[PDB]
């Protein structure tokens, strides 16, 4: 029972770091399609 | 019509001269370029702290 419960503290803390690592990487994938949306619209007027 | 000629020719005097456009698309194009740089200043002084 001890063993059990020491495996699930550390993965419930594994489980949180990969939780905001993933909300961190969420983030920046938002970040990065709106700003190649922006882009793409630019290049389709920002010619020469 | 004979005197229509008097009357196309009043009416081509009163049509105002185009050649004083002023071409400013570059200068459209300045504005935005200044939004643009604008927006990627603002983007970078988001998070004021």
């Amino acid at each position: 029972n001890q063993q059990l419960s020491q495996r699930l503290i550390t993965a419930t803390e594994n489980g949180n770091q990969l939780m905001q690592q993933n909300i961190k990487v969420k983030n920046w994938l938002e970040r990065a399609l709106q700003s190649e949306r922006n882009i793409k619209e630019q290049i389709a007027v920002l010619k020469g | 019509s004979l005197l229509l000629s008097r009357i196309l020719y009043q009416q081509q005097q009163t049509l105002p001269s185009a050649d004083e456009l002023e071409n400013m698309t570059n200068r459209i194009a300045d504005l935005r370029l200044e939004q643009f740089e604008v927006n990627q200043q603002r983007d970078a002084l988001f998070q004021s702290d």
